[PDB]
């Protein structure tokens, strides 16, 4: 055939892939975290948005740190051979490098490691997108008038 | 013959490192609101990094906090695109 | 009426967070070698994020370490693009 | 005039802007850092590359932590009104969030803060690019065969 360039990911596999949405709104008392009001609005918006992009959306609500790790582990163990990519959306409280389960923190690295090129072979060479709606600290941007 | 194990990852953070992330109880988070709006309008037209760039501008220009607490009043937010991708990404083909 | 003070910053890291960054005594660093090559070839043709994406692929695929020390042998590297930009950037006009 | 979109930065100012290159090769003994052989190759490559992009390149060699902070402070205090953007390239040893002067570390945040939208008004709304060639830790990527 003619000149072939590989500047863009192959996104014409039979399936676009999974879109795992973790929506944590209610947290355990001992954690000292408040309810994330309006988070359901985000979850629904994301479900519809990615549904229209042809992603197999799976919504999960109020998962403990244990359930988050177990979910990600199980998902990374699925056969993604016929999927073009992977998407994970995290909605919760957080700090730099951390996402909160309902009963405690989870290092983002622990979550993303399940999908490393050497640990999830059916996703090797495919785009793995992690969308994180959570604080990465307490600093506030005062902004500047333009 | 090999590629980095960290390659092909894209982290779309709602905010810059070390910063607070704003959410509206009625409309949802500034970032997710903006991300969905831009994906709905540009997913069949722009490469992903350019879509995310529009998200950065929308969040940065159209949102500002309002609080009875001066400490949290009139604050701004800039999302943070972290790309370890090795190719352009288009949701369409 | 305001924009974030952290807006319009772009951090082109040679490597991913927490990782080593490779340099060749004779040819220079893997990242800078690749960045200059891609800028020379695409600065008058591609938007900056797309140029940096080519840099990511070049570093990720064309380089691999060689060391007499097994600990540092056959290692790979993926650059890390961190964008807080609010618009597309073209070096030409 | 016709429809006006602002999807791209205005890069047609009289000047593209400055390209500050900090090339640290020789470090002080007490720091316990080795010479960064081949770094001059990078410095020269960058100087030529950005020269062809019409940037006003300024190369600096072996700067202490004090000189790095002073240089960045002085540069941020210049009038960048007629410049389209700003570029800073850092070549040195490093760790996560840190760049090393010849005699010690410098927090990257301290360097970039001089250019915040509220601290360098002549660069507000303009692209500020920081290119960092330095380690961000000690982890090594074993890679995966494709
Ligand atoms: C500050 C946080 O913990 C995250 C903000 C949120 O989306 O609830
Ligand atoms: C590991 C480091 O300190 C940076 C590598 C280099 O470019 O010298």
């Amino acid at each position: 055939s003619g000149i072939s360039l590989d500047n863009s990911y192959k996104m014409d596999y039979p399936e676009m892939g999974l879109c795992i949405i973790i929506n944590n709104k209610n947290f355990h008392k001992s954690t000292g975290m408040t309810s994330r009001s309006g988070t359901d609005v985000d979850a629904a918006n994301l479900r519809e948005t990615f549904r229209n992009l042809k992603y197999e959306v799976r919504n999960k609500n109020d998962l403990t740190r244990e359930e988050i790790v177990e979910l990600m582990r199980d998902v990374s163990k699925e056969d993604h051979s016929k999927r073009s990519s992977f998407v994970c959306v995290l909605l919760s409280h957080g700090e730099e490098g951390i996402i909160f389960g309902t009963n405690g923190p989870v290092d983002l690295k622990k979550i993303t490691n399940f999908f490393r090129g050497d640990r999830c072979r059916s996703l090797t060479g495919k785009p793995k997108l992690f969308i994180i709606q959570a604080c990465r600290g307490t600093e506030l941007d005062c902004g500047i008038e333009t | 013959h090999k590629i980095p194990v960290e390659a092909d990852f894209l982290y779309a953070y709602s905010t810059a490192p070390g910063y607070y992330s704003w959410r509206n109880s009625k409309d949802g988070s500034w970032f997710i609101q903006s991300l969905c709006a831009m994906l709905k309008q540009y997913a069949d037209k722009l490469e992903f990094m350019h879509i995310l760039t529009r998200v950065n501008r929308k969040v940065a220009t159209e949102f500002e906090s309002f609080s009875f607490d001066a400490t949290f009043h009139a604050k701004k937010q800039i999302p943070c695109i972290v790309s370890m991708l090795t190719k352009e990404l288009y949701f369409y083909h």
